[PDB]
RNA sequence: ACUGCAGGGGAGACUGGAAUUCCUGGUGUAGCGGUGGAAUGCGCAGAUAUCAGGAGGAACACCGGUGGCGAAGGCGGGUCUCUGGGCAGUAACUGACGCUGAGGAGCGAAAGCGUGGGGAGCGAACAGGAUUAGAUACCCUGGUAGUCCACGCCGUAAACGGUGGGUACUAGGUGUGGGUUUCCUUCCUUGGGAUCCGUGCCGUAGCUAACGCAUUAAGUACCCCGCCUGGGGAGUACGGCCGCAAGGCUAAAACUCAAAGGAAUUGACGGGGGCCCGCACAAGCGGCGGAGCAUGUGGAUUAAUUCGAUGCAACGCGAAGAA
């Protein structure tokens, strides 16, 4: 079951990715 | 009032229809009567029955314009190949040369996206 | 089953009548074990016929039966995502029996009073093709003539 | 250095044919398309089909392979031009000039970004159709970016052999690729053997947790570098550097858990595969669910409605006899 620890990487990966997108603007661009 | 006794059958066989349309050696269609034609709709026109009708409906109304003597270009990777030429051979025709002419890309245009079924 | 067709019942000669088809017939017609009522019931639907035919009865129901045999019936199958029927060709003594079925299912509807001359008359419109099981045979024909695009299902 | 050798190594220019799409015309009529089944859609204003011509873009069938080349990423239609590396042999030359390499620099699939072209087909997004409880999907119909080109930027991939480079040694067996060299040498056989460099498979010793590796090592050793120190938090925050942007690189802690993991074994299961069996389906015959009643049970009510049985395998059951 290697996978698995390929996909918690994903999963962070893929939430901090979402936090950035929403989060390229004057929401982080400022700071 | 056009006569011409000899002629060539171009057979398309796709997956999902068969049309068979008899034109002049010259290349001029007469009749094309086709897997629709004969009465037929959806999936139901994929079937070699409705190949051996079409076939058979395309070679009748090209009779009633006088062809004895076909020679068959067959093409598509279709069910309808043989019960179609057949059904041509059983409608009067004769059916004379046989060929493929199924179009052979050398690599060019790039297919459309796998079906994820 | 799976191993193999199983064994069938052999059915002797009839004593009135040198045939067997009267005795599968008759069978047929059996419910609930009246065989003795079955049978005179038979008999004298041929017994009454033979006053309006002039022919031997066993010879008109035997027009009878040619007229409503099956040949060709729309056994059903599910393939894909939509189920559709198979048109399949169908052995003699399996049609003979569905025939005689059809005429005794029918026969215990048809509107006169009894079902001695109930399916004496049955008998002689079959015979000479009129009744209602000779036009279940000609639409389950068509029906089946109407799926033939599909007889390349053959299991 | 010299003589040979193989190659999709690279770049530039020109150029070839199939096929798809579109346009122009000829024929010709009512369908085409598509699916598990359809519909959206295309067509009847002439579609699909078929013939001829033409425009354009992209990729280069057969050769083609398990192969070759390249440091890696990658690389094949053809021709020409320029150009890199590699291998073998001679021993002509230099005479340790080697190996590795922190940092650093360059190269670096695809996607993406900038500018300018191009745009056939495909196709993120999008829209409709379908499916569905929903369907922001899978399937269909279209379809924008993109995919292509030039020049920059990006610098990341399961960028993998998940195996850093160099060197020496340690059974073999069998393929295949590129050279050299000796014997029947003209018996042509283009067989047999030796050797150098690849590239695969199988296997001994040895190693390994096992899987397996095994002269192309994951063996036996040496040199140098990169990296790890339980799992999450986190390759994240902060700082900094780079970038047009996307983001990349460097990189923590608080806190939290007693695990997380790797191989293999036994079962179980699978909308995995194969063989088979069963009133399992199928073909029939007759029924229940509808009515009334008998009986049991849930519930309710009562003073009590004794208790147990509650999927199949409880409910005409314990109860084969409650005034
Ligand atoms: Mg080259
Ligand atoms: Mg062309
Ligand atoms: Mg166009
Ligand atoms: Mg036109
Ligand atoms: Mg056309
Ligand atoms: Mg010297
Ligand atoms: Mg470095
Ligand atoms: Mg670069
Ligand atoms: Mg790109
Ligand atoms: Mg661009
Ligand atoms: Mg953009
Ligand atoms: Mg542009
Ligand atoms: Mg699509
Ligand atoms: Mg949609
Ligand atoms: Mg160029
Ligand atoms: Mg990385
Ligand atoms: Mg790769
Ligand atoms: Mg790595
Ligand atoms: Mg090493
Ligand atoms: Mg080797
Ligand atoms: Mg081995
Ligand atoms: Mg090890
Ligand atoms: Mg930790
Ligand atoms: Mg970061
Ligand atoms: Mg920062
Ligand atoms: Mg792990
Ligand atoms: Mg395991
Ligand atoms: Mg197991
Ligand atoms: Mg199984
Ligand atoms: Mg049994
Ligand atoms: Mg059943
Ligand atoms: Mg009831
Ligand atoms: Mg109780
Ligand atoms: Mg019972
Ligand atoms: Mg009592």
């Amino acid at each position: 079951g290697s996978v698995i620890k390929k996909r918690r990487k994903r999963m962070s990966k893929k939430k901090h990715r979402k936090l950035l997108r929403r989060t390229r603007v004057q929401r982080r661009k400022l700071g | 009032k056009k006569n011409v006794p000899h002629g060539a059958a171009h057979i398309k066989s796709t997956f999902n229809n068969t049309i068979v349309t008899i034109t002049d050696p010259q290349g001029n269609v007469i009749a094309w009567a086709s897997s629709g034609h004969v009465g037929f709709k959806g999936s139901r026109k994929s079937t070699p029955f409705a190949a051996q009708l079409a076939a058979e409906n395309a070679a009748r109304k090209a009779q009633d314009h006088g062809v004895r003597k076909v020679d068959v270009f067959v093409k598509g990777p279709g069910s309808g190949r043989e019960t179609a030429i057949r059904s041509l051979q059983a409608a009067g025709l004769e059916v004379g040369a046989i060929s493929d002419v199924t179009p052979q890309p050398h690599n060019g245009v790039r297919p459309p996206n796998r079906r994820r079924v | 089953p799976r191993k193999g067709p199983a064994p069938k019942r052999p059915l002797v000669n009839d004593p009135v009548y040198g045939s067997q088809l009267v005795t599968q017939l008759v069978n047929k017609v059996l419910l609930k074990g009246k065989k003795s009522l079955a049978e005179r019931i038979v008999y004298g639907a041929l017994e009454q016929a033979r006053d309006k035919t002039g022919t031997d009865p066993v010879i008109t129901l035997k027009r009878a039966l040619d007229n409503v045999k099956p040949a060709l019936e729309v056994r059903s199958r599910r393939v894909g995502g939509a189920t559709y029927q198979v048109p399949v060709e169908v052995r003699p003594d399996r049609s003979t029996t569905l025939a005689l079925r059809w005429l005794v299912g029918y026969s215990r509807q048809r509107r006169e009073k009894t079902m001695i001359e109930r399916l004496a008359n049955e008998i002689l419109d079959a015979s000479n093709g009129l009744g209602a099981s000779v036009k279940r045979r000609e639409d389950t024909h068509k029906m089946a003539e109407a799926n033939r695009a599909f007889a390349h299902y053959r299991w």
